[PDB]
This record gives structure tokens, C-alpha cells and sequence, in this order.
């Protein structure tokens, strides 16, 4: 998955998330065209496949011809009552896309972090099953402690949690941020 | 500290070169959609592990003149010969041609460009054609993805063809060139999207997928259609509206998370001390858990009835009912959140 955010001079905007699913998709590359094919079929559930200990498959997301599989993606645009864009945000990475997008919003809209901080701030994730809270390695350790005393099991992400690209309206114009976890930078004028 | 603030316009992509390519499209008179497409084409090169014309996408688009938001659905779709029991293991659903769904990417670009384009179609491709031929140093993300999958990459010579130097995966800084995809991008630039779905690329696409054991046919490609959604999902957040795609994407989950949390009225104070901060983050995790409990009822709404589920997931009242079950001093076992696999 890859996320990108765009705001044009006239204030119109695009939030776009695109994906071939897992890293290098199906691992099938065309020797002639060079196209790398997705493995999006993996995003369906199958009665024959168990992905987590004790997790049954979800009938609503079973394969049928012509059906689209469920996705974690959620490219989002927030606009103010006056019709002007406030935030353009989305994420890539895994099941953690949705939670990371929520965090970016919470961080900017509520905690008051500027867009770069909102993107760079440590994240955490919980998706009910597995029954564990994953936190990034530089999270405030008082938070880890607050979670464990409330009986959460926490574990440290081996790498990083999701990838967020964002744009927010400021008094000085459009502030943009790309996530250092993947190595992006924005551009504008 | 690394801020980037622009007076007129901005592109935030996951590679600097693609942000610049998007930015230049804007500067040359492109719409936000032109810029997005130009940038997406580039990301498919520089972060080829993560997206590209062999995949699918969703765009959320806001027009500041009409003040209307729309969504373009161009996610891949199960081929016509697919069926519920076609896979018996995870490896089967993940590797090889049978794991491939019908790519929607190019068709998504087409519909978006049809409705909102200003620059010519070919102009959107030119910078990436060049880039794929000239080559570029492998970035941080792609390098880590290469390392992560080095075994598979090194054992499959059609991938090693481009992703290796001397039998070993490319490392950060080393040059990656994609000469076949450059030619393919050029064909797309000149012949249009039709070349992919019903034209000169089509037979070869089918051949490559079936050769790898897949079942996508020409008819699947001929029949693929991106879809316009005129009324995407929204929620109110204070004086703002938030536009996001519904099922089959995760807007409904995001909406529920935020609607749960909004009743706590978070502000800067919520993170000013360790005691407040700890409770705030606990509350976030519990909102995640409730929202994920409901996620398992979601699926493609063309095939499953999710009307009522999504209505609940976006209702502030339903959210308030869940927030009232969040315990400030403890989390709970799985069943407390009432995960649901049937309505
Ligand atoms: C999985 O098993 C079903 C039931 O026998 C069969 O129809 C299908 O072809 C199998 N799939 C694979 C990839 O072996
Ligand atoms: C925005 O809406 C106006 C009014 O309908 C339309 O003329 C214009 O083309 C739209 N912009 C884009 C980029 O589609
Ligand atoms: C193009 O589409 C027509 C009908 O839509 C079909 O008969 C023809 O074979 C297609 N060509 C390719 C190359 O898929
Ligand atoms: C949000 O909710 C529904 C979407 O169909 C619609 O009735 C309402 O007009 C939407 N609101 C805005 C501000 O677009
Ligand atoms: C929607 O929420 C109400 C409670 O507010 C509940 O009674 C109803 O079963 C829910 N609908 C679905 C489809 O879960
Ligand atoms: C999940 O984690 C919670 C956290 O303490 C615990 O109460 C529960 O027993 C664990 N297992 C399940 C199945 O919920
Ligand atoms: N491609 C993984 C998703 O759509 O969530
Ligand atoms: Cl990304």
C-alpha cells in the first residue's frame, strides 16, 4: 500500500491510497511488460484458512466472482464549515492503516501537534485479535506503563507501525509532511 | 525538526521525487487529480513493492468550487472464475498467479482523469517514463522491503532481473532501472487505458497471469470498471466534515473510532501529564478494540448487506453507547467487545 495527499492552489484536494497488497504482491512479474501483479485475493477470508489462533473466517468477506476484498485503506479529507480543506490524510502499512490514520487526526486535530509531529509521533495499534497492543519503540514509556497497569499486554513493533502522508491548512498556507519511516518528503510552492 | 509549508499548493508522497513530479504537474496547470496520477505513476516505480499498475486504488476527491466530495473505487476484483473455496492455504492465497485479482489501477486513473483532468493523459506519464529508464537510487522503504523479501526475490529470476545486482538484492543508494515498465508506461501514455484492458497489452497480461497458475481472462480485463461514488461516507467532527470511503474500505471503522473518542473532548491537556496521558492512550486502545469488534461484519456492499452495520458504525449515538462501556481502569477480554461474524 502507498498513500499520498494533494492540495491544489484552488483548494481542491485528493487523498489517494493504492496497493498491490503484500510486498511485491503475488511475486509475479511480467518478463515482457514489467508489470508486478497484486496479490489482492489474499485479502478475502477463506473457510479453509486460519490466520490467527482462535480466529474464525469472516463470511461477509468470502471470495465470490466479481467481488472486492475488504481493505484497511481509508484515504480521508477533512473540510471545514466554510468549505475550505483542513486536512488531507491517509496511510499505508498493514492492518495498522486505519488506526494510524485515526492517530494522525487525533494528534493534529485534538492534541494540537503540527502536521510533521502528527506524522512522526510514535503510534500504537490494537485490532482486538491478536489480543495485544503493539507500540513503537520510542513511545513515551509512561504510556506503556499506563497500559500494562490497566492489564493490556504490550509488545514492541520490530520495525514501525504504518506510514502516513498528510497535509493540513495553516495560517501560513499548506503544511505538508511525509513519513520518515518510509523515507518520503513532500513538495509544493 | 523537518517542516514544509507552502503558500499555494502541496503534494505529500512517500518519495521526494514523486512529490516533486506531482508538484510540477500542479505548477504546469494540472488539477489535484492530474498531480495525484503523475505522482502515483512515479511511486509505482520508486516504491514498486507497495503499489503500481498491477494493483488497485481508491481516491477521495474534494472539489472546492462545488464543495462536493466524491470517491473513485478502482480496487481489484475477483476474476469471473474465482470461487469461495479456491484456496486451501495462506501461501496459495498469497503467491503466484492464482493470488492475482483483476487490476483496477489504470482504469481508476482514467475515470479520475476523465472527470477532473486538465493536463493531457501522456503528460502524466512522461516524467516516470524517463525515471524508469534513467534509473534512480533505491530509497529507504524499498531497500528494507528488498531485504525483507530477499530470499523470494533472489530465487525468482524474473524479479531478480530488475531487483538484484549480481544475484543479490539491490541496497539503498544502488541504481534501479525498470526498462520494461518504462515501455509499458509509454504504450499507456500513447494508446490510453484501453491498451491495458482491451488492447495491445491485454493478451500478454493474461498470458503472464495464467502462466503463473492464475485464472484471470481477457474477458475479466475487458469488463473491469472503476466506479464513481457520489456520496462517500462522512461524519461531523465539531465544525468539520470528514469524507472517507465506506465498505469495502475501512472508513466505517475510522468513523467509529473517532466518534467514540470525540465524546471525551480530547485537547492538549489530555497529554500534558503522565496520568492524563496514560488514560487518554488507554481510551484510544479501547476505542480501537470496539471498532475492530464490528469490522468483521464488513464486506463488498454489492455482495453483502452492510447498510445497517455501517449506519451503526457512523452513528454518534451508537458510539456513545460503546464509549460508556470503556472502563477507565482496565481493558477487557475479547468477548466483552462483542465481536460479530453474523448479524
Ligand atoms: C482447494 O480445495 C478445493 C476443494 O477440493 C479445490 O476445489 C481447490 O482447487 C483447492 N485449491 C488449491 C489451490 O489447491
Ligand atoms: C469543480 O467543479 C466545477 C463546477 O462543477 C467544475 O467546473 C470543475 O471542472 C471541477 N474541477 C475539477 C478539477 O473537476
Ligand atoms: C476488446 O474488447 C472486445 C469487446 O469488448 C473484444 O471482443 C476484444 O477481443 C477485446 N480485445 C482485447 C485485446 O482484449
Ligand atoms: C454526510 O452523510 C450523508 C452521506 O450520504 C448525507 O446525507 C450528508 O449530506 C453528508 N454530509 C455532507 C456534509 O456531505
Ligand atoms: C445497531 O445498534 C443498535 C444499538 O444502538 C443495535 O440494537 C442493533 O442491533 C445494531 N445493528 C446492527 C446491524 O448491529
Ligand atoms: C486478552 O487480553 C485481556 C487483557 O488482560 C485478558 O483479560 C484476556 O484474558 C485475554 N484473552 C482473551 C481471550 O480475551
Ligand atoms: N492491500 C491491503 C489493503 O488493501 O488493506
Ligand atoms: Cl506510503
Amino acid at each position: 500500500t502507498a498513500h499520498l495527499s494533494v492540495v491544489a492552489e484552488d483548494g481542491s484536494a485528493v487523498s489517494a491510497t493504492s496497493t498491490i497488497n503484500l510486498y511485491f504482491g503475488s511475486k509475479v512479474r511480467s518478463p515482457v511488460s514489467g508489470i508486478l501483479f497484486n496479490n489482492e485475493m489474499d485479502d478475502f477470508s477463506s473457510p479453509s484458512i486460519t490466520n490467527e489462533f482462535g480466529v474464525p473466517p469472516s463470511p461477509a468477506n468470502f471470495i465470490q466472482p466479481g467481488k472486492q476484498p475488504l481493505s484497511s485503506m481509508c484515504p480521508t479529507i477533512m473540510v471545514g464549515q466554510d468549505g475550505q480543506v483542513r486536512m488531507v490524510v491517509g496511510a499505508a502499512g498493514g492492518t495498522q492503516i486505519t488506526t494510524a490514520t485515526a492517530l494522525a487526526i487525533i494528534y493534529n486535530l485534538w492534541f494540537g501537534y503540527d502536521v510533521k509531529r502528527a506524522v512522526e509521533e510514535p503510534r500504537l495499534h490494537n485490532q482486538l485479535l491478536p489480543n495485544v497492543t503493539t507500540v513503537e519503540r520510542n513511545i513515551d514509556q509512561a504510556v506503556t506503563a499506563a497500559l500494562e497497569t490497566r492489564h493490556h499486554h504490550t509488545q514492541i513493533a520490530s520495525t514501525f507501525i504504518a506510514v502516513v502522508q498528510a497535509i493540513v491548512r495553516t495560517a501560513g498556507g499548506w503544511a505538508a509532511a511525509s513519513d520518515s519511516r518510509k523515507g518520503g518528503e513532500p513538495a509544493g510552492y | 525538526p523537518d517542516n514544509h509549508v507552502y503558500t499555494r499548493a502541496a503534494v505529500a508522497a512517500d518519495a521526494k521525487q514523486c512529490s516533486k513530479i506531482g508538484r510540477d504537474a500542479l505548477r504546469d496547470g494540472g488539477s489535484a487529480v492530474d498531480a495525484a496520477i503523475a505522482a502515483l505513476l512515479c511511486v509505482g516505480l520508486m516504491n514498486a513493492h507497495s503499489m503500481g499498475i498491477g494493483g488497485g486504488l481508491f481516491l477521495t476527491i474534494y472539489n472546492s468550487t462545488t464543495r462536493k466530495a466524491e470517491v473513485i473505487n478502482a480496487r481489484e476484483v475477483a476474476p469471473r472464475l474465482a470461487f469461495a473455496t479456491m484456496f486451501n492455504s495462506s501461501e496459495q492465497s498469497q503467491k503466484g498467479g492464482l493470488s492475482v485479482a483483476v487490476p483496477g489501477e489504470i482504469r481508476g486513473y482514467e475515470l479520475a482523469h476523465q472527470r477532473h483532468g486538465r493536463l493531457p493523459w501522456a503528460r502524466l506519464f512522461q516524467p516516470s517514463i524517463q525515471l524508469a529508464r534513467q534509473g534512480f537510487p533505491v530509497g529507504k522503504g524499498l531497500a528494507a522491503a528488498l531485504e525483507n523479501k530477499r530470499t523470494v526475490i533472489e530465487q525468482q529470476p524474473v524479479l531478480c532481473e530488475v531487483f538484484c545486482r549480481d544475484r543479490k538484492v539491490l541496497r539503498e543508494g544502488e541504481r534501479l532501472t525498470l526498462p520494461q515498465l518504462a515501455d509499458t508506461y509509454e504504450t499507456l501514455a500513447i494508446e490510453g487505458a484501453q491498451a491495458f484492458y482491451n488492447g495491445s497489452l491485454t493478451a500478454q497480461i493474461v498470458k503472464d497471469i495464467q502462466a503463473a497458475g492464475g485464472i484471470v481472462t481477457a474477458e475479466d480485463l475487458n469488463n473491469y470498471r472503476a466506479e464513481l461514488i457520489e456520496h462517500p461516507l462522512n461524519i461531523s467532527l465539531g465544525d468539520v466534515v470528514l469524507y472517507m470511503p465506506s465498505a469495502p474500505l475501512s472508513g466505517p471503522v475510522l468513523a467509529l473510532i473517532l466518534n467514540i473518542l470525540k465524546g471525551y473532548n480530547f485537547s492538549r491537556e489530555s497529554v500534558e501529564s503522565p496520568e492524563q496521558k496514560g488514560l487518554t492512550y488507554h481510551r484510544i486502545v479501547e476505542a480501537f478494540r470496539f471498532a475492530y469488534a464490528k469490522r468483521t461484519l464488513l464486506g463488498d456492499p454489492k455482495f453483502v448487506d452492510v447498510t445497517e452495520v455501517v449506519r451503526n458504525m457512523t452513528s454518534e449515538f451508537f458510539a456513545a453507547q460503546l464509549r460508556a462501556q470503556i472502563s477507565d481502569d482496565t481493558t477487557h477480554p475479547i468477548s466483552y467487545y462483542k465481536p460479530e461474524f453474523y448479524t
